[PDB]
């Protein structure tokens, strides 16, 4: 433990709506900073503060502001969030060793419209008979599709509990529409058991996907259900056959 | 010859009258080149010698942020010192820090320093070997344990042998025309009667640089310390320095007394006696 | 708490030549703590436009400041330094003397 | 890290080997260096700090710094699967900026005992007209390329660990909403073993 | 150049 606290953990907002991400730390560190991280571009410093009321820009300051009125706090302020500020943000602090310890991360998506937000749809695909006959193994595939933003956590549950053996999930979501601007996303994961285990109709498999979407405070007046933070799942039973 | 760089930082609390006043100055040898003053309007590190002006705007931002942060750190250290010494919030206190590096005639590292005094008494200092701290008292020992845990000694050593030394080379090269100059001392003697039996001889050294100088009196080639008044070397305000040494002598004996001047810009030490017809 | 009384010198930048421009200096050194009042005087009166160097200190931690103003020495005008410090029971006045 | 030996993409090491990440930094005024480990979509974790020339050691990590060559490097002994991550190093500016160099993606590959490369079709559990294609059991040698067709999705490769069976395997998934799409040709644009098992979609 | 001294507190 003994780390920084970033608030919130996930956030969707429309272009232009002022927002601020908090960073606090009860370790009495003089040095605090904010970083973003982007595919291809590395981890870059936005703003940093070497002490109370001392404040300097990093390599990517534009569109951001900070303040340091007290030691414990370093807020990141976006006056007019722009689509290019869609990113993964980390806060960090350091004391006398000058080693910076990093917060857990804030995933921020800046969208042209909240109407672009969708929960994932989820499907489990049953092991192939061909495979069981060929390898005496059986792999389930989960597919989560149509989700925006890519703010998801996938997990596999067997017989009521989460499993980890035989699992692997894509590091990164795919864009369903590499053309479109706020393209929806898809994610895949596989769970592999023995043939015998899969062939047991007592075994129950669920693929679970936590999605982080619109909070209670967001205005929604549309036919479809409010794309709030929620869980969507898909299940399969073992089959003798 | 050998060179130095030093920053001298002073925090002075003024309770009831706002935050402590913070002043830092940088020097290369005897020549100031930067200042920072928490009470000043700019709120910037500022140039104080012509040759630091060629530094781009990135340099001023960097230096500005570092020294501001340090003012806040020493501001904090003042609060901590109060607690350790159970001193009152209504009394005024001082915290000085000094650090820097010396390089020899070749420009290689020679000596490094990183020191603090609280109310004008050594609190904590990096030893000459740059490997450990010398703590003055129980309080400074808590500070030592902290800094040992965060490897400040290793960090500051890296700085003193590296950046500090690199900084100094760059400054010396950039201020070549003035920093590498050695102005030799201009000399003369003055005679004071005081009494008919005893008269004062004063030996003058003017317009020299760097400040380091030795004025010494000799009667019949003897190292005199009886009746030898020596004043602090003083700045003239044009980047040069002044000093005088004085002897009270029995009268008529002027011609047997002699003043000796040693300075970096004098290949041979100067010998002075009252000389010309007079006394 | 350690306290050190100032050393005061008042002197001209160049050797004084009546009617020629020059600088009048008051150099205080070796003092602690750093609060200090210094005036340069012309015929017992405060000179109004006085500058000073930035506060610095020596190896032994004690402070020094240079107070200076431009001036044109004359045969009759008398200049001096007036210094006040915590260590002093009263302001010290040192008279500028062409042979120090 | 953006020079003549600029760190380039991934680094893979045989499981059990020693990993060598050697990086160049440009700014000769760099003094303190910090190694971080970052797992995919997780926080960078500090693993090693180094303030002066030489080597520092903690368990299986050695941090190295050569101020002459301008090299900073990390060595990982006895590479484990769980060592797979991005490795970042950072140094301080003359202004107290922390600047990260080129990160290094490290994949520790385990040897596949008996690669049984094959392409399977899996039917959805409810809406059984939907399906996916699964390329599984290939060697660490093969590379899964993205599709020619824009309407077909192919995922990168991924390793799973059947812990209790001492068995690991590679897999990639392909799917598409196109009617005429078939598993048989889903991986056409990939260079796949001559020996890849392609069964009639269903079954046995 | 001034040293980075942040966190070097008593």
């Amino acid at each position: 433990e003994a780390q920084v606290t970033q608030n919130p953990r996930y956030l969707i907002t429309v272009t232009g709506k002022k927002l601020t991400v908090t960073c606090s730390q009860n370790m009495n560190h003089e040095y605090m900073s904010w970083y973003r991280q982007d595919p291809g571009l590395g981890l870059r410093q936005i703003y940093y503060s070497m002490n109370v009321e001392v404040t300097d820009k990093g390599d990517v300051p534009e569109g951001y502001k900070v303040s340091r009125k007290e030691k414990r706090n370093f807020p990141l302020i976006l006056e007019s969030p722009s689509p290019n500020q869609t990113s993964l943000y980390f806060c960090a602090s350091s004391g006398a060793s000058h080693e910076q310890y990093f917060g857990p991360g804030t995933r921020l998506t800046v969208t042209e419209d909240l109407k672009n937000v969708f929960p994932p749809e989820v499907a489990v695909f049953e092991p192939s008979e061909a495979e069981i006959s060929h390898t005496q193994k059986a792999t389930l595939v989960c597919l989560a599709t149509g989700f925006y933003p890519d703010h998801v956590e996938l997990s596999w549950w067997v017989n009521g509990k989460e499993v980890h053996s035989g699992v692997c999930t894509d590091p990164q979501p795919l864009k369903e529409q590499p053309a479109l601007n706020d393209s929806r996303y898809a994610l895949s994961s596989r769970l592999r058991v023995s043939a015998t285990f899969w062939q047991n109709p007592r075994n129950h498999f669920r693929c679970q996907v936590q999605f982080y979407g619109l909070s209670e405070n967001d205005e929604w007046t549309q036919d479809r259900a409010k794309p709030v933070t929620q869980i969507v799942s898909a299940e399969a039973w073992g089959r003798a056959d | 010859g050998s060179h130095s760089m030093r920053y001298f930082s002073t925090s002075v609390s003024r309770p009831g009258r706002g935050e402590p006043r913070f002043i830092a100055v940088g020097y290369v040898d005897d020549t100031q080149f930067v200042r920072f003053d928490s009470d000043a309007a700019s709120q910037r590190m500022e140039p104080r010698a012509p040759w630091i002006e060629q530094e781009g705007p990135e340099y001023w931002d960097e230096e500005t942020g570092k020294v501001k942060a340090h003012s806040q750190t020493d501001r904090e250290n003042l609060r901590i010192a109060l607690r350790y010494y159970n001193q009152s919030e209504a009394g005024s206190h001082t915290l000085q820090m000094m650090f820097g590096c010396d390089v020899g005639s070749d420009g290689r590292f020679l000596r490094g320093y990183h020191q603090y005094a609280y109310d004008g008494k050594d609190y904590i200092a990096l030893k000459e070997d740059l490997r450990s701290w010398t703590a003055a008292d129980m309080a400074a020992q808590i500070t030592k344990r902290k800094w040992e845990a965060a490897h400040v000694a290793e960090q500051q050593r890296a700085y003193l042998e590296g950046t500090c030394v690199d900084g100094l080379r760059r400054y010396l090269e950039n201020g070549k025309e003035t920093l590498q100059r050695t102005d030799p001392p201009k000399t003369h003697m003055t005679h004071h009667p005081i009494s008919d039996h005893e008269a004062t001889l004063r030996c003058w050294a003017l317009g020299f640089y760097p400040a380091e100088i030795t004025l010494t009196w000799q009667r019949d080639g003897e190292d005199q310390t009886q009746d030898t008044e020596l004043v602090e070397t003083r700045p003239a305000g044009d980047g040069t320095f002044q000093k005088w040494a004085a002897v009270v002598v029995p009268s008529g004996e002027e011609q047997r007394y002699t003043c000796h001047v040693q300075h970096e810009g004098l290949p041979k030490p100067l010998t002075l006696r009252w000389g010309s017809l007079g006394g | 708490m350690i306290q050190r009384t100032p050393k005061i010198q008042v002197y001209s930048r160049h050797p004084a030549e009546n009617g020629k421009s020059n600088f009048l200096n008051c150099y205080v050194s070796g003092f602690h703590p750093s609060d200090i009042e210094v005036d340069l005087l012309k015929n017992g009166e405060r000179i109004e436009k006085v500058e000073h160097s930035d506060l610095s200190f020596s190896k032994d931690w004690s402070f020094y400041l240079l107070y200076y103003t431009e001036f044109t020495p004359t045969e009759k005008d008398e200049y001096a330094c007036r210094v006040n410090h915590v260590t002093l029971s009263q302001p010290k006045i040192v008279k500028w003397d062409r042979d120090m | 890290q953006k020079e003549v030996e600029q760190n380039s993409g991934p680094l893979s090491v045989p499981e059990g080997a020693i990993a060598s990440l050697n990086c160049t930094y440009s700014d000769r005024g760099s003094q303190s260096f910090f190694w971080y480990r970052q797992y995919s979509g997780k926080s960078p974790e500090l693993i090693m700090s180094i303030y002066s020339n030489g080597d520092k050691e903690d368990g299986r990590f050695t941090a190295q710094l050569n101020k002459a060559s301008q090299y900073v490097s990390l060595l990982i002994r006895d590479s484990q699967p769980s060592d797979s991550a991005t490795y970042l190093w950072g140094t301080y500016n003359q202004g107290g900026k922390l600047i990260f160099g080129q990160g290094t993606e490290l994949s520790v590959k385990p040897n596949i005992q008996n690669p049984d490369p094959a392409v399977y079709q899996l039917r959805d559990s409810k809406s059984s007209d939907k399906s996916v294609c699964l390329f599984t059991d290939f060697d660490s040698q093969t590379n899964v390329s993205q599709s020619k067709d824009s309407d077909v999705y192919i995922t990168d490769k991924c390793v799973l660990d059947m812990r209790s069976m001492d068995f690991k395997s590679n897999s990639a998934v392909a799917w598409s909403n196109k009617s005429d799409f078939a598993c048989a040709n889903a991986f056409n644009n990939s260079i796949i073993p001559e020996d890849t098992f392609f069964p009639s979609p269903e079954s046995s | 150049r001034f040293p980075l001294t942040f966190g070097w507190c008593f």
